[PDB]
């Protein structure tokens, strides 16, 4: 209910109109998605390679709902592991 | 014999088997506890990303 | 037209102190973000459809250190005023500017506020609290709150006035090298912390792999009447060289594991956790399973 | 309790403030040096409360919650252990380390469980706040955020009253009644659940060119003469030299 | 036909008998035919073509024993495509085998015989110093499973690839593997020379100093009836840093360790390397080393 | 006597298996860690062989046969050291290191000439195999190969039974007749002779580019809390990092 | 003429005595003329030019004693060429001397006084803890070998170099050698700073903490008698993890070492770096550090 | 007395050699690890001199003169401390670090002022050499260089020879009169003063590219089983690998 719809969104995005700067990121995401790889790593790579392309001005309007879905509640990090190292790391 | 229960910044909590009560033994001084907290926190921040891998 | 004057920004800083409180395991620190933005959002455009779109816009995921969120709120105010009156910034630059400096700022704020300033202030407060003096809680409160309020105001104002001078820097380079160095250091100290902070000692009372018996002259023999000086000297020398205790030599599983390589059990448990996570298994299930496994291993006396 | 019902309401107020600052985490009303001292101000002996706060502060270092990983909740420890002091009219500074501090740590773990439960609870309130946000009501969002804050404050306020009405020895009997097997198993399982966090941060960072650094760090750790700072210095130096060589090539 | 996967597994299992018929005119020739028997029998049993195929596999077959799965795979693929498809004569397979046996042997030798075998034997026989019971079973698990990991996966890779990449071998990947194996082997060999080359120079003689420790510099043991605060003080000084009886005897080995641990082992290794560079046989060097050890013990130096 | 009546019978079988392996040199049964342990498991004290196997393996390093040479052939040495250990009930771990492991070197020396003599016998077997090769019998070469295998393997089975039948006083006095300056001298030599194989392997792989790695390994090794597996991990990661940086 | 090599060997064997006539107004001048005496004796004795040479070679000249061999070589070449060929006036010899009087003294003083001398002395003293005879022997052997090799090779290189290559030095190989030596020196300097800068802060006072232990966390010593299984139990407790007398005195140095060993030494090294950068004579800092140590002992906090 | 009657003339000989070696700094006869060893080996107890020299050299690091800044002149320090050692038989290794090393530092300061006076005295000798240079005599420069040599070298032989005449009671009471606080502080300062030389070296050689190697060496030093030569080998290997990788 997550990977399939993410694939559909990426497929719809990569054909309408895409600039060359994020073409590499989208292609890398698709290549790591069809390959059986960890979803959070794909999400992090897709989200991190778009921050300059988003904040400055551009974030091409075609890939707007894609960034919205990647920055949603489920796809975020919550820093569970880093927190466990930081907080519970020396507890026991 | 003392069984380990939990570890804090200054000292650890044990259970005494000769008696039947949990006993806290303090091992770190205020300077030592503070320094250990600084080092542990910075190394736990370094263990994961410093924010660049979240 | 609105300029977001000093008094409303001061109220925003004061109300940013409630950033936590609507703490969620679904969207962390959303209610506090919206609550702190409430004054400026009401000033710019209240009681409209755009007000609802703005409330849904600011009630999204936000996970940062609360102290370093005054730069975020200031840059957000600077972007929002010029979005309402000036430019046509869509609902993609605000979220992007939030996410871009939500992560690194949290990762730099956690070790400096929770693990650098708070330990120092607390240790100083506790060092002079050994006499029951009232000055210790007063010192802690005053120092901590002065530093925190000064930070929350200075950085808020700096983030507001600059606005674009940090967005341009975030849009540039020099971040790839920092990220790669952070990854390298992360793996190095990650392996170190896996070896050091994880202890799965398998001694137990039972679960012994070798209980061979020793022989006369192969261990330290003890008297029963008088340990004396000379035979005490011989016993101490025997213990010093390598000689073992009572003849029944006991070797545990942890002994063999440590002769293979120290910290191997932690590494294997970590690798199994990586495999399970890659196999789409929620970490809460693994946490509960590890807890019950530890309980059983303590009851089974293998640990 | 030296004074009348005034101290009864003052301890409840102090507990409520500690419960609020447990999540606010700014004014540090949940820190033992503040909470214990405030509870000692309002009920007679201030010096005993300040001594308890100073002793518990060293334990409370490193009790900071980071990134959806809750800490052992020094608020409940500082409130409840100090109240146990108040009920048991002895402050010899040996009774502290004998009974109050271990009780403080156990109640800290209990408060960690309780605050995790209330953090799960607050999600429904925030969902209702978002539902009201669509209606365009700023007041609804503000009031639901305040309700969540109030619930978290009551999470510590209610145990204060319950522990005030409960006999002093019952708490110690209940604390010592749990089998040592359960506590030891919990400790040894907690010493392994952190591997889950290690695994997730590895999976969120792993790359084929940086695994060698992971294994070099793993194999260079058993040296005991290397402190944590020395090993971090090694990691930073390795990163800098590797990046220098990568750039120069 | 088509070399069903169960037949591939049988060939993999029986390929472990590649050696055994070691010769001088045709070294290690019987085992290759033995491992090729199943495919030859399946494709054409009891025929003159089977006889000429046996004759075409009887020539020089001298490769490293462990790296033979790619050879078997390429041979099987060639036979499969020639017995039903093309008409490759018994000249191309001989050429490719001769061309890719030399370099393949020369990469297999320094990554298997002298890179992983000595280090695996060393880790098996180092923890075995204290009479460890696990070491034999550990060696069984770590070495015999290495063939299941390598000789099968490489066999499948070579069978899938056919003869497409056999000509491209040595195009840059084999040199990298050689360099990495050499680096790892040099590192571990230096470690082994430091650790497991015992030139302990303690001896009854060969004492460089015999200074007597004075009062307070050694543990003072009372005249019997050791009791409270006495045993306490003695354990305190013993644990802190203090030494036993006031004679301080240090040997040449102590000074050598203070310069560099395992210095004499490194010197001996360098000397025997120089001697072996002069085409001096290993056995006479072994005998000379035993003799020098004998006379060192006779001199009460070693 | 020992653990069981069948222990002696199984000792002969395990000795025959060890002898077959010692010339096969594939299953490593002939190595001390395996040869001692297998017989000790059945011959009473199971852990006695493991201690002896571990103590003898560290000396039996680099005892290979290279280029038509005769190795000390630990197949006989380990078996003789273990059987003498079980016959004489003394496991002080100083007896093993003083009169058993040093005696294993002399037993390996004897096994060298023993296996040379049994090796010279196989010449006639291979000669008659060549003679029967042209007879057209495929099974002939197989049966004569197995006959040579059995003849070469019985050279370990026979002395095992001889030591089992011989009286303990005879072997005890033979062991006591060994001068101990000789025993300690070739014990030192056996500790030494690893350098020959080390020099061989170093000579095979040595470049002006990889010598620094050798010296770094030599310098980093005195850290006692680094087991050899940790050292192997060190070498692998160093090599990977170096190759990654060079190929850039 | 032609400066036969035995003359150069004698020149170095007397340049061993470069100092001895040390002065303040005219530093290190007599030794230089004495070292160059044989060359002038061979070239032009007993003349007006001879006394003019003695007078122009007895002027101010200050450099590190070991890094002066290139100066000897270039001066020898210049004087012999001027006596045989060209008519170089008394302006290029002094010019070539002064041109590298500064940089050579600045590069050879910390390299030879505070880089190799401390490491050699530290090794020799570390292997002299037991009174071993080989410590002064090792020190003398290694120091003399390094000094003689450096001096001879540098003077030979300077003479072969002349006045041209001695100025065009620094092409390709010299930069790589400099960078590698700098890397090695920084590593060894870090090791030295951590190891042999002792700021032990134990003190009778400055006891940061004196927290008490509790029953079951320290070894209990029977005051009456310890004979029997009591000694074995005490030894087991001591060997497992248990501690001595129930008072844990935590000194400041203990917490500093908990942070990192040799931290105060690193801080003092940085402070001395800053002081030296502020143009302060080293002897002033030495006296100040002695006074600081005296004051630290006065407070009993050392 | 001591080892022999010739021990006295060997004391004066080694003191003269230390005097010549003090400013020349070629053979390091003036160094404590050489001076103390030579002066103790001749004066009876051989290992005591080596122990004292090894203890004193570790605080005598960074004691070299740089550009008219006269060094603490370990030449007199080592001779005086060791001769005081052999005068009063106390080699407890607590006397060594309690009442000898600070006395060595005080005698080092005394030697510094003495060598400053002799250094100023040599100016007139060098002026006489310049006056004799115009006479055309090549031997005049040699003679007025050797005269300065022997005049400066006598500054160690004279006090060492005079000390053997002074009765031990006077030197003993003078040593006892020094407060222990001063001695302990001098020892601490001596352990401190090597940071000056280390800082000078770091200041000469420092770059944004080589600091990480300094920090790596600093953080790998607490490993006590890595000797100084091992760390030097590690540094050489790291430098070589860095250069090979950068040049690629
Ligand atoms: O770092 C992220 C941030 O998120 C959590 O919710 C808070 O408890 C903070 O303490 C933490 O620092
Ligand atoms: O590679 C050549 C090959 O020759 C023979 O078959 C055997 O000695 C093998 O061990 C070796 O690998
Ligand atoms: O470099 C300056 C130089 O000045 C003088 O010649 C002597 O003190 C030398 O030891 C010193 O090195």
């Amino acid at each position: 209910e997550f990977e399939n719809e993410l694939r559909s969104m990426l497929a719809t995005a990569l054909e309408k109109d895409i600039s060359q700067e994020e073409r590499n990121a989208l292609n890398i995401a698709e290549k790591a998605l069809d390959n059986s790889e960890y979803l959070p790593k794909i999400i992090l790579n897709l989200r991190k390679a778009l921050t300059p392309l988003a904040i400055n001005r551009t974030l091409n309007h075609d890939l707007s709902e894609l960034y919205k879905f990647i920055t949603s509640s489920k796809a975020s990090n919550k820093n569970l592991g880093g927190g466990l190292i930081m907080s519970w790391g020396r507890l026991f | 014999k003392l069984t380990f229960i939990q570890s804090t910044a200054a000292g650890d909590l044990y259970y005494n088997t000769n008696t039947h009560k949990y006993v806290y033994q303090q091992t770190q001084n205020a300077f030592g506890a503070a320094a250990n907290t600084i080092v542990n926190g910075w190394m736990g921040g370094a263990a994961g990303g410093f924010g660049l891998h979240h | 037209k609105v300029t977001l004057d000093k008094k409303i920004r001061r109220s925003v800083m004061w109300r940013s102190m409630f950033l936590q409180g609507s703490w969620n395991y679904e969207r962390m620190q959303n209610g506090g973000w919206a609550y702190s933005l409430i004054p400026a959002l009401k000033k710019l455009y209240p009681s409209g459809e755009e007000a609802k779109e703005a409330l849904k816009r600011h009630l999204e995921f936000f996970n940062t250190h609360p102290y370093v969120a005054a730069p975020i709120i200031g840059v957000t105010l600077a972007l929002e005023e010029e979005r309402a009156n000036g430019a046509d910034i869509d609902d993609a630059a605000i979220q992007g500017v939030k996410v871009g400096m939500m992560g690194p700022l949290a990762g730099i704020g956690d070790p400096v506020f929770w693990f650098t300033v708070r330990p120092i202030v607390g240790a100083i407060a506790a060092s002079l609290a050994t006499g029951g003096s009232i000055i210790a809680p007063l010192f802690f409160f005053i120092v901590w709150n002065a530093i925190r309020i000064a930070f929350l105001w200075y950085t808020q104002e700096f983030g507001y006035k600059s606005g674009s001078a940090i967005t341009k820097d975030l849009g540039g380079g020099l971040l790839q090298t920092v990220t790669k160095g952070a990854s390298i250091l992360g793996m190095f100290v990650l392996g170190v912390l896996i070896q050091r902070w994880v202890t799965i000692n398998f001694n137990g009372p039972n679960a012994v792999v070798s209980k061979i018996p020793l022989q006369k002259g192969a261990y330290v023999e003890f008297p029963k009447g008088s340990v004396s000086g000379t035979q005490l000297h011989d016993i101490l020398g025997q213990v010093g060289n390598k000689l073992s205790l009572d003849p029944t030599k006991v070797t545990y599983l942890q002994d063999n594991l440590n002769q293979l390589i120290p910290g191997l059990a932690g590494l294997l448990i970590t690798l199994l956790c990586m495999w399970l996570l890659k196999k789409k298994v929620s970490p809460i299930v693994i946490i509960f399973g590890l807890f019950v496994v530890g309980i059983l291993g303590r009851w089974a006396q293998i640990m | 309790m030296e004074y009348g019902v005034l101290s009864v309401i003052l301890v409840i107020v102090v507990a409520f403030l500690a419960g609020l600052e447990g999540i606010l985490d700014q004014w540090q009303f949940h820190q033992p040096i503040i909470a214990c001292s405030l509870i000692g101000i309002v009920t007679g002996h201030a010096s005993a409360g300040i001594i308890l706060g100073g002793s518990l502060q060293l334990i409370a270092l490193g009790w900071a919650n980071v990134g959806a990983a809750v800490a052992p909740d020094a608020a409940l420890a500082s409130i409840a252990s100090s109240i146990l002091m108040v009920q048991s009219n002895n402050f010899d500074l040996t009774h502290i380390m004998g009974t109050i501090v271990p009780a403080a740590i156990l109640l800290a773990t209990a408060g960690l469980v309780l605050t995790t439960l209330v953090r799960m609870l607050s999600v429904v309130l925030v969902h209702q706040a978002d539902r009201a946000a669509e209606n365009g009501s700023y007041s609804g969002v503000e009031m639901w955020h305040f309700i969540a804050l109030i619930c978290q404050g009551l999470r510590i306020a209610i145990p204060a009253g319950l522990l005030l009405v409960i006999s002093p020895d019952a708490i110690q009997k209940a604390l010592a009644a749990i089998p040592p097997v359960i506590s030891g198993g919990l400790a040894v399982g907690g010493g392994m659940v952190v591997a889950v966090g290690y695994a997730m941060v590895i999976n969120l960072m792993a790359t084929r060119e940086v695994w060698p650094f992971f294994f070099l760090g793993f194999a260079l750790a058993p040296i005991s003469e290397l402190t944590l700072i020395a090993t971090g210095v090694l990691g930073v130096v390795i990163a800098i030299v590797y990046l220098n060589l990568q750039a120069s090539g």
